């Protein structure tokens, strides 16, 4: 066994990992106060569910997490939400103001002030460590917190654990839940000084859940609850094999070598289903092939894109619930005689698949209804580069005006980080490019 | 349609289908970064501070 | 714990200063006294942004009044809630500053600064931590204007890290006390454009027109024009009063209302405008917001593009009604807002509406048609410079003739940075 | 009221939808860069779809389908024929080609070329691509090889159907629309591009002849506007010879092999284009040219993904654009022949 330490940064990673330890206690069976009554070793052990979680002599279960967040406000929730008993005081790390959605001033002016004192407390989870795998980093990519301290904590965590793999999962900014009018600068800036210090990253399209959310729960407005529960089933579903006994996806180290073979292409696309309402009595209960042909809907998938123009270089498939192996390649047969799955010659056309007994857990009360079986579907296609084309052209329109370029400044930040940080992405697009066309 | 490897465990199994074949900075230099840009802003209140003594 | 340090200077700073913390106190049920009388934890969740909590369970207002003369503060210590303020916060002189900016920025002004600085810095030193300030106060006046603009600098070179917010009431000829405004009014504006971060451009002759024109109020008092800033000023700082995720501090509206340092003068705009009992729906409430005839700052929107636009939206309405009318108004209309800053029409919403009004919105817009106000004030400047009319009162207190040349062609360029975004 | 961009200004087409959408008093045009924008008449080339569809409040439509290159291509066309199993490589409606680069079929093109020519049957083909206005007709192999130094080499049609009066060779051009829901239309009216000069199977060097472009017949051809009004023989006209000479009507002898081969392409691409589910919507005009035989057989040439329309047909195809295509998804306040499938 092996652990693992989550970083939560910002609101968004704060807010989405308090839903996922929300969601880890109850499919792993561990109550609010930290007692895992199924856990026969008391006070110690190896098993699956180790790697996310400790143990103290009086049978409390704690997160192996560090939330960090310029402002307390949303820490502050997490003190007193439902699980504030999970975790202890070092572990939730506030200062007194944020970035101001600002790049620059989390990364440089705040950043500097409070980098220490996150490694220390994320040194204390280390020391507890007999085998520690490396980090998941949850943040966005808009605000000034996220992607600003995220980079130079990915920076710093590279140098203190040069030997440990990094895997983030990041919000793409969407302008119906955005708020900010220079997050593309951040995502652009963070995601040019994270590049080489991330080993495969799990980026979610704020754009995506909330249409999945309005079009498949029937909520009119979603909320930050309402997209963060989603999400926590996906982050879920691709971190179950790190919790539970298994032998795909065994180690954080087996995620970058079965999902990205060239480094900077490191960004895998995520499908989900299904994503039923909870709001109607019954819902006919959905085959394994509807599930794993829902995986190759556009619809689905975390990041709206057309993989069927583009190249794959790898594709995983997570099963939870009542699946066995029969059902599956019969299914991936029909789909291969009726989609458009194109490999890049250097791969191998294939899929690897893993099965997990256990359906997917839902939050009682949630939006999600509880079904017998679900899928995730990790696979890295050149589509995903859409996402960066996008990105990009709101970069250019406001930097070809240096709009808002003096708050970066203004911050300590030379101007000319914002072009070495777009010829970064610019070679990026066209890495994908070569890849898929 | 080629199925290898296998596993199973009480709680799933796992395997793989192949359909067909194939055809950093130092501790250093960021303390610099990071103090330089600092330094920037001194220099920019400076000037600020500056400019309201006239 | 982002505390707001508020400052009121002037007739006109403390007579608006003045409804604007009775309309607040209403919303957060906070009385005369001091004492809290709601029914909604909502109005205390960010009560501290504006209060401090003093003994007894009392919200005093974090509020500075100034003045070079008595008479106006003495109204408010008078007034309804003029018990409410720290009376150490008073400071006040009495030789008053006859309409000049040199008196309330050189002489007179200068005299009392050092009192009033003593007591913001008494107000921060208790904040947690301070986000920064925003002052009330006129520009066509000497005290509000010219120690107001005097204050901004020394608040400045003493927190050089906060934000700088103020509402800005400019002269027009149609509602004048005397002829100098345009100079005062010209010598403020350069100094609002280096030390402040916002600046909500309140403009007199709209403030007249529209009660005029759409309330049906044909004599109109100042009294009557503090109400609308009354309305307004309640309304751009919704998002500092109450929970919410956007523009929910100074430096954060800021970074997306300001992409130029110097564009940083806003145009602000309150629906409705009724001269009562009618229920408005949303799609009234967008098009009347939008509508030139809610600005108060007497510019045409369509005569300029929209840089950014902040919008919020009181009372229980259909939040899924309001973004389909404010995806309406840019898509029906994107030809007046710029290209080149995607999405820069920011939405937020809140269920406290104002007294009065089962729902209402608020408009905050950085348009480049702001220009047509610089350009009138510009005009009327000049008018009287090219005969250096007026200017002995201002040369009698040490003023020279070429810090006016300098002010002129400050505001000019201020016109000309406008019109080189608005192509 | 509805909103449009315009980023390909040499469309003839568009030009003319663009300027009946106007006329409506219920479009509106913005500037090309503006994204806030219902239908996006887009450029012909690097055409951003990766950025479509990303607007809240605006159902988005495109006046192309992303992919459909593949059969818009003298090379991908080919491939897409002989590859895909739905038209196999037994099709019996696309002349026998091969794609040779200057992967390859050199050495396959020239084992089917040796077996025509111990069997004494004609060994005529034709060397093209899609960088023409340039193209060599020749029945010797080696010559064909050594113009090329991409490019397809097909099966010249040796014995193609003949206009009387003028022996002269055509092609049919046939116009399609494919709407968001993937409704094939056909649109009524088609036109025979005719060469106004005698067929000579002598000397393909003067091919004045052989091809039936209109630039080329009306630059190269002495006789230009002879028999029809710019070489442009419609389908009335056409109907009547194949009744008053062939004993036969056009829906009989040609139309229906060429509904069948309009279904064919576009179906089969279908999984690939669609944009049944996409967050954006997509529809495009076709531009299909067929070859007829003395047999009265029809063979597919090439498919064009921006055609031009005849001069006396833009009003009623471009107006058929409008209410099949745009209206149908931004209604206001038939031409066509559904292929059904
Ligand atoms: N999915 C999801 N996205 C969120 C959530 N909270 C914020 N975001 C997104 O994150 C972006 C803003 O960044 P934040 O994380 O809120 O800002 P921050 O990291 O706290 O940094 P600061 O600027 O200091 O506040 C916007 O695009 C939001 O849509 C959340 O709870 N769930
Ligand atoms: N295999 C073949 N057999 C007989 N004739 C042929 C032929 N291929 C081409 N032609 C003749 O050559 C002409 C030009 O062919 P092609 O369509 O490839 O060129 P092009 O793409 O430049 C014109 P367009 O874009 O309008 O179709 C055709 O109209 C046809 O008359
Ligand atoms: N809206 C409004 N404007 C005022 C009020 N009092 C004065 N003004 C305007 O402010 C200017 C006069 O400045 P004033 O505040 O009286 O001078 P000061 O006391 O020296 O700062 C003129 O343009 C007046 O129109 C008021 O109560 N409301
Ligand atoms: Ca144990
Ligand atoms: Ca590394
Ligand atoms: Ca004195
Ligand atoms: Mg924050
Ligand atoms: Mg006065
Ligand atoms: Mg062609």
């Amino acid at each position: 066994m092996r652990e693992c330490i989550s970083i939560h940064v910002g609101q968004a990673g704060v807010q989405i990992g308090n839903a996922c330890w929300e969601l880890y206690c109850l499919e792993h069976g561990i109550q609010p106060d930290g007692q895992m009554p199924s856990d026969k070793t008391i006070g110690g052990g190896d098993d699956s569910f180790n790697t996310f979680f400790s143990e103290t002599g009086a049978g409390k279960h704690v997160p192996r997490a560090v939330f960090v967040d310029l402002e307390p406000t949303v820490i502050d929730e997490v003190r007193t939400g439902t699980y504030r008993q999970l975790f202890h005081p070092e572990q939730l790390i506030t200062g007194k103001e944020d970035a101001a959605n600002n790049y620059a001033r989390g990364h440089y002016t705040i950043g500097k002030e409070i980098i220490d004192l996150v490694l220390d407390r994320i040194r204390k989870l280390a020391d507890q460590c007999t085998g520690l795998q490396g980090f998941l980093v949850f943040h966005s990519f808009g605000g000034g917190t996220g992607s600003g301290f995220t980079s130079l904590l990915m920076e710093r965590l590279s140098v203190d654990y040069g030997k440990k793999s990094k895997l983030e999962f990041s919000i793409y900014p969407a302008p119906q839940v955005s708020t900010a009018v220079v997050e593309p600068y951040n995502s652009i800036l963070t995601t040019h000084t994270t590049l080489e210090h991330s080993d495969c990253a799990f980026m979610v399209d704020n754009e995506a859940i909330y249409d999945i959310c309005r079009r498949n729960l029937d909520i009119e407005r979603p909320t930050y609850t309402n997209l963060n529960r989603l999400i926590s089933q996906i982050v879920s579903s691709i971190t179950a094999s790190l919790r539970f006994d298994g032998a795909l996806n065994v180690d954080l180290t087996e995620f970058q070598t079965n999902l990205v073979p060239y480094p900077r292409i490191h960004f895998p696309l995520a499908t989900y289903a299904p994503v039923i309402s909870a709001e109607k009595a019954y819902h006919e209960q959905l085959s394994v092939a509807e599930i794993t042909n829902a995986c190759f809907e556009p619809a689905n998938q975390m990041v709206k894109c057309d993989p069927r123009h583009g190249k794959y270089m790898a594709c995983c498939l997570l099963y939870r619930g009542d699946v066995v192996p029969k059902d599956v390649n019969a299914a991936i047969a029909t789909i291969k005689t009726k989609r458009s799955i194109q490999f890049v010659d250097w791969c191998p056309t294939g899929f690897k698949v893993g099965i997990n007994y256990q359906p997917p857990t839902v939050v009682p009360g949630g939006d999600l209804a509880k079904v017998q079986r679900a899928v995730c579907m990790l696979s890295n296609t050149t589509a995903i580069a859409e996402a960066w084309a996008r990105l990009d052209h709101k970069f250019d329109l406001m930097y070809a005006k240096r709009a808002f370029v003096h708050w970066y400044v203004g911050e300590g930040m030379e101007e000319g980080e914002f072009s070495e940080a777009r010829e970064d992405m610019a070679a990026l697009e066209k890495d994908y490019e070569e890849v898929g066309v | 349609m080629e199925v290898i490897e296998l596993n199973k465990c009480t709680s799933g199994q796992s395997f793989e289908v192949i359909l067909k074949p194939p055809s950093d900075p130092s501790l250093e230099e960021i303390q610099k970064k990071l103090e330089a840009a600092e330094e920037r802003r001194k220099y920019q209140e400076a000037e600020l501070l500056k400019h309201l003594a006239e | 714990m982002r505390e707001i340090v508020h400052i009121q200077a002037g007739q006109c700073g403390n007579q608006i200063g003045a409804k604007f913390w009775e309309v607040i106190s209403d919303e957060h049920g906070i009385d005369p006294t001091g004492s809290y009388h709601g029914d909604s934890d909502l109005q205390l969740e960010r009560i501290n942004v504006y209060y401090n909590e003093a003994t007894g369970n009392k919200y005093v207002p974090r509020a500075i009044l100034v003045d070079l003369e008595p008479g106006t503060m003495d109204s408010v210590r008078s007034g309804p809630f003029g018990q409410i303020f720290r009376p150490d916060n008073f400071v006040f002189g009495q030789s008053g500053a006859g309409n000049n900016w040199a008196k309330g920025h050189y002489t007179e002004g200068a005299e009392l600064v050092d009192s009033v600085l003593d007591v913001v810095r008494k107000e921060s030193e208790s904040c947690d931590c301070l986000q920064g300030f925003q002052l009330t106060h006129s520009l066509g006046g000497g005290t509000g204007s010219g120690m107001g603009t005097l204050l901004i600098s020394k608040i400045r070179e003493e927190y050089p890290d906060r934000i700088m917010n103020t509402f800005s009431v400019m002269p027009s000829p149609k509602v004048s006390d005397t002829v100098v405004e345009p100079y005062n009014a010209t010598l403020s504006v350069h100094q609002l454009v280096e030390n402040t971060d916002e600046t909500y451009c309140i403009d007199n002759e709209a403030l007249y027109d529209i009660c005029f024109r759409t309330l049906k109020l044909t004599t109109p008092t100042y009294g009557d024009l503090n109400h609308l800033v009354s309305a307004t000023m309640s309304g751009v700082t919704t998002c500092l009063r109450f929970p919410g995720q956007l523009n929910a501090d100074l430096r954060k509206l800021a970074v997306n209302m300001v992409p130029f340092p110097r564009l940083h003068f806003f145009m602000p705009g309150f629906a409705p405008l009724t001269s009562q009992y009618r229920a408005l729906t949303v799609p009234e409430l967008t098009q009347q917001m939008f509508d030139s005839k809610n600005m108060m700052a007497a510019c045409d929107p369509r005569h300029g593009r929209y840089l950014t636009v902040a919008a919020i939206f009181r009372g229980r309405m259909s939040m899924k009604e309001v973004d389909e009318q404010m995806l309406n108004v840019q898509n029906k209309n994107s030809s007046y807002f710029v290209e080149w800053i995607p999405n820069n029409v920011k939405t937020a919403v809140c269920d406290i509406p104002p007294r009065g009004l089962k729902m209402s919105a608020t408009f905050i817009g950085n348009s480049t048609a702001i220009q047509e106000l610089f350009k009138r004030i510009s005009e009327q400047f000049t008018a009287m410079f090219r005969r250096k009319a007026f200017l002995h009162w201002y040369t009698g207190e040490g003023m020279d003739e070429m810090e006016f040349t300098e002010a002129e062609s400050n505001m000019n360029d201020l016109v000309s940075e406008y019109q080189q975004y608005q192509d | 009221m509805y909103t449009f961009v315009v980023r390909d200004e040499n469309s003839s087409v568009y030009a003319e939808v663009s300027r009946l959408l106007l006329a409506t008093g219920q479009w509106k045009r913005l500037r090309k860069d503006n994204p806030r924008f219902n239908l996006m008449l887009g450029e012909r080339n690097r055409l951003p779809f990766g950025r479509l569809g990303h607007e809240p409040g605006l159902v988005q439509l495109v006046n192309y389908y992303r992919g459909a290159d593949k059969l818009c291509r003298k090379a991908s066309l080919v491939k897409l024929i002989k590859t895909s199993p739905e038209l196999s490589e037994s099709c019996t409606w696309f002349p026998e080609s091969y794609v040779i680069y200057p992967t390859d079929e050199r050495e396959v093109f020239l084992a089917a070329y040796n077996r025509r020519r111990e069997g004494r049957e004609g060994n005529v083909w034709i060397a093209k691509s899609s960088a023409g206005a340039g193209i060599l007709i020749s029945s010797e192999a080696s010559e064909l090889l050594d113009f090329i130094d991409v490019h397809v080499i097909q099966k010249y049609l040796e014995k193609p159907l003949l206009l009387e009066p003028g022996h002269r060779k055509f092609d049919i051009r046939s116009w399609v629309l494919v709407d968001h829901l993937y409704n094939i239309y056909l649109y009524r009216e088609g036109v025979l591009r005719t060469s106004s000069e005698p067929y000579n199977s002598a000397n393909f060097q003067d091919k004045t002849c052989h091809l039936t472009n209109h630039c080329i017949q009306k630059e190269y051809s002495k006789n230009y506007g002879r028999y029809e009004e710019g070489n442009e023989m419609f389908f009335e006209e056409f109907n009547q010879y194949l009744m008053d000479a062939l004993n036969t009507t056009l829906e009989n002898s040609i139309l229906l092999q060429i509904k069948h081969i309009i279904r064919s392409c576009l179906m089969c691409i279908e999984p690939a284009i669609s944009t049944k589910h996409l967050h954006y919507q997509s529809f495009q005009l076709f531009g299909f040219d067929f070859m007829v035989d003395e047999e009265l057989k029809v063979w597919l040439i090439e498919v064009n993904g921006a055609p031009a329309c005849a001069q006396k047909l833009y009003a009623e195809l471009c107006q058929g654009i409008v209410d099949v295509a745009i209206s149908s998804v931004f209604p206001l306040a038939s031409i066509f022949i559904k292929l059904h499938h």
